[PDB]
RNA sequence: UGGAGAGUUUGAUCCUGGCUCAGGGUGAACGCUGGCGGCGUGCCUAAGACAUGCAAGUCGUGCGGGCCGCGGGAUUUUACUCCGUGGUCAGCGGCGGACGGGUGAGUAACGCGUGGGUGACCUACCCGGAAGAGGGGGACAACCCGGGGAAACUCGGGCUAAUCCCCCAUGUGGACCCGCCCCUUGGGGUGUGUCCAAAGGGCUUUGCCCGCUUCCGGAUGGGCCCGCGUCCCAUCAGCUAGUUGGUGGGGUAAUGGCCCACCAAGGCGACGACGGGUAGCCGGUCUGAGAGGAUGGCCGGCCACAGGGGCACUGAGACACGGGCCCCACUCCUACGGGAGGCAGCAGUUAGGAAUCUUCCGCAAUGGGCGCAAGCCUGACGGAGCGACGCCGCUUGGAGGAAGAAGCCCUUCGGGGUGUAAACUCCUGAACCCGGGACGAAACCCCCGACGAGGGGACUGACGGUACCGGGGUAAUAGCGCCGGCCAACUCCGUGCCAGCAGCCGCGGUAAUACGGAGGGCGCGAGCGUUACCCGGAUUCACUGGGCGUAAAGGGCGUGUAGGCGGCCUGGGGCGUCCCAUGUGAAAGA
């Protein structure tokens, strides 16, 4: 089955396309404790359709570019600039993590 | 090949007399009679309280020299027998105890372990009728060990199987005297053999 | 050090010149009739593409082209052939196109 | 071409092939597509020789030359063999 | 069915903590030693360089020739020419040369592994089905004649066949534009319009066979996409202009910044981007009680590479180890202009190296390629040869044989040891000689039948005169390590902090079980030791399974960012978590 992904967009910063971040939860490998990973995939957008905050599904698709490679199948729920918000400091704290 | 030097010898050093002579380590010396010590310069001498390992060892060396079977193969045979199903010690006795070149001297066609290896290379001995030569064979049980009919002449075979007109023999194990062949009917237990030799000593010699 | 089956680099230089040359033949049509279409053109644009078109299939045949690689010219010109002609006027001689 | 035919297990001077179907470029013990018998040539066994026949027919049924020796052997359990 | 610990810091103790040993393992190498056979396995280094021979062909049932032969014909004249046949050579045309074989350089990546997508695709030969093969025309080698080159070869001119090439037709059908219908990414279907087929050959010759063309399908092989998994350094922290996305093009079998024009300003990174180091990945192998650690030789799967670096052509497939082009390095031929070449195929040579084999027999078996077949090719393979390199089996005798020979060692001078060990008595008979002697091989093929099914028949063994059977028949090899503790085994001489030993603690300064020799003893035995590397013991990176007042270890203190963690009750969802079915989990291995 076409793998069906479900995350928010933190981006319509561009044209027919979102950034989606995804998360994910499992045990660990060796140490037990559940973890959390996640991953940002561009989404498809043809309609530009959706925007900041959407929670999303997304499927496997045949390529639409170099790393386009999924489309957003539908909506979730709206809002969720919570995410988004928490997303984009994690950004800019990397800011004062240089030299 | 096997050992092949001074052997009752060690009717000595184990400190307890192994049949390894066969007729003479009978009669009034498997010089166990005569000299009822360790061999060489200090065989006499002031014992000394010996260590668990050496113990473990002995007993080992005892077991093996008994049927003269090397290091080799004794290693081997054990190892199959720890990963073999059941209580380990007496399945290890089991299957040296199937051996041919043991078996046939068990029947006292010869009346030596030693002397009954040279049978069996030499071909005079028979399993259900076909020749067989290899002293390691695993008899199984249900096989019939015979004398070669070719063989039967031989004045040591005749003598031999003479002296067993009257004898009794294991409990695991038949002898058609006349017939000069006999009969594997099953594997012993420890119960059935009277060896010298505290098996688990052995195991415990094998878990280091 | 002589193995007979250099035979078939000399043969490999033929289908080479064979091919090189339908294919040539096959573009300064196309290019001719997109041309005469870019211009409002019944019969003349058309009866070309339609020589054109026979080509391909007729290269399709061999080793040439082979396949739908041969189908794929076919589509872009055709296509582009009509566009070119309803973005001025006439649409005549039957030709080629299912009108 | 897919084949049935003859694979080489065993030992040295102790012959045993597998009957085995399997793309005709791949080299000979390399990997089958099925295993449909075995045969041993020197008989020192009872049971020399064996083949699922329901399974030999199907791929027959989808084409796939035997070689020459693998369908001796085939015919001899009468794979071919009708009515 | 599974888990052992010991030595060593002190005058003594407890604790912490490192070092060290006992076990298994290896593609090993090295020393002493060395009898027989079976099955395995043998360049780990320079992906350095390579002489010579073999390693990819085959088809005359696609076609026309050259050269050396034989036979028959036209004429009754021997010039000239028609037909048939055998050699032999290449050519044109087809199929194979993309498989089989080698190697691990590169590669930290959709390369591998695993599970999925392909409505985004291709697949020669094989199998099933539907429908076809009617006309015409052309050329380039071979061959012949020129010219250039030293050689590789090369340029021109003329003739010609075909399953070589083109035109026209027939359109079962299929392709594309447009429209409509179903389905839902480019999948089916459908209507007008346009476009596209073919090859002949053999006969046991009107009836078969090997082929040809178009289509739908099957089978097998593969391409591209996605989720998750995949070493070390943060003393590498910011990276990015085809860069992220768009529209439209090209390109491909096909998706996609794969490539291009134009627009937009984007993408990635502490969940470690970028950079540096190292490495082919897996099935599995070894070790471990397990968790785990280490490893990826041989065998099997996927990848990559074919002196180094680019590129494309042909083709179902290649950007091709024994095909092509250019650049670089290197070797050889050279008439100095120019050429030729590529063992990481099998052998074998050299060089580096502690170290790694025969320039062997056979296509008899299995497998592969072409052929209708007979057959031809196959260093794939099946065997033999050399290495105790590994595993297993077996020999160097068996039973008698003294209160016990000799010699050699001890000695409190009585004796003790080697020791039933030899001597010698009977017995058996490894080696060796004679006789016989395999399985592995029944197909293809031919004959009956019908080219089927089934029946019958013949040919064929490299290993090999080997294995195995029978007959005869000789007492016929033993070495290496160790004996202070850990660790199994002690005495005499020699030697005097010397000579030397030593894994760790430590032995040697005139009485040394520790050095060297003796006798004797312990352990293994065609082996035994040594060095290196791996897991172990090491709960000494501690998930299982550790710690921080004084032993190594709490940040100098706050504030608080991200992150980790989160009280009592109820309800919805069912991501975490649990259960049942089912698919996958190749074979080999265990
Ligand atoms: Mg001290
Ligand atoms: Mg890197
Ligand atoms: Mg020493
Ligand atoms: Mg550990
Ligand atoms: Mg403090
Ligand atoms: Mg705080």
């Amino acid at each position: 089955p076409k793998k069906v992904l479900t995350g928010v967009v933190v981006s319509d910063k561009m044209q027919k396309t979102v950034t989606v971040l995804v998360e994910r939860q499992f045990p660990h490998p060796l140490y037990g404790k559940v973890i959390k990973r996640s991953k940002k995939y561009l989404a498809h957008d043809p309609e530009e359709k959706y925007k900041l905050g959407d929670v999303v599904e997304i499927i496997e698709s045949r390529p639409i570019s170099k790393r386009k490679r999924f489309r957003v199948l539908r909506l979730v729920e709206s809002g969720r600039m919570d995410l988004v918000e928490k997303y984009l400091i994690r950004r800019q704290n990397y800011e004062s993590l240089s030299k | 090949g096997r050992y092949i030097g001074p052997v009752c010898r060690l009717c000595r050093r184990e400190g307890v007399k192994l049949y390894l002579k066969g007729e003479r380590c009978y009669s009034p010396k498997c010089a166990m009679e005569r000299r009822p010590y360790p061999p060489g310069q200090h065989g006499q001498k002031r014992a000394r309280r010996p260590s668990d390992y050496a113990v473990r060892l002995r007993e080992k060396q005892k077991l093996r020299r008994i049927y003269g079977i090397s290091e080799r193969q004794f290693r081997n045979l054990f190892e199959e027998a720890s990963k073999k199903k059941g209580v380990t010690g007496s399945v290890f006795l089991g299957l040296l105890e199937s051996r041919l070149d043991n078996v046939v001297y068990r029947l006292g066609f010869a009346v030596s372990r030693r002397q009954a290896r040279q049978l069996v290379r030499h071909g005079h001995i028979t399993v259900n009728g076909r020749r067989v030569d290899l002293p390691s064979y695993r008899v199984r049980p249900g096989d019939e060990i015979a004398v070669a009919e070719k063989s039967r002449n031989l004045e040591l075979i005749r003598q031999n199987l003479e002296a067993m007109k009257g004898r009794k023999v294991g409990p695991w194990l038949s002898l058609d005297v006349e017939g000069m062949k006999g009969k594997f009917l099953r594997l012993p237990d420890r119960e059935d053999l009277a060896l010298p030799v505290n098996e688990q000593l052995v195991i415990e010699f094998y878990s280091r | 050090r002589n193995l007979s089956a250099l035979k078939r680099h000399r043969q490999s230089l033929k289908r080479r010149l064979r091919n090189k040359a339908k294919k040539s033949a096959i573009k300064t049509l196309s290019k001719k009739a997109i041309q005469l279409a870019q211009e409002g053109k019944a019969e003349e644009a058309l009866k070309i593409m339609r020589k054109a078109e026979s080509l391909i299939d007729k290269a399709a045949k061999g080793s040439t082209l082979h396949k739908n690689a041969a189908a794929r010219r076919k589509s872009r010109l055709m296509r582009k052939v009509r566009q070119l002609l309803e973005a001025a006027g006439a649409p005549l001689i039957g030709g080629g196109l299912s009108a | 071409m897919v084949k049935i035919r003859l694979a080489r297990f065993g030992s040295k001077h102790n012959p045993h092939y597998r009957i085995v179907v399997t793309d005709a470029r791949r080299k000979r013990d390399g990997k089958y597509i099925e295993k449909i018998g075995y045969y041993d040539p020197r008989k020192t066994t009872p049971d020399w020789l064996k083949v699922d026949v329901e399974r030999a027919r199907y791929w027959l049924s989808v084409g796939a030359q035997p070689t020459d020796t693998a369908r001796r052997l085939l015919r001899q359990a009468g794979v071919f063999r009708q009515e």
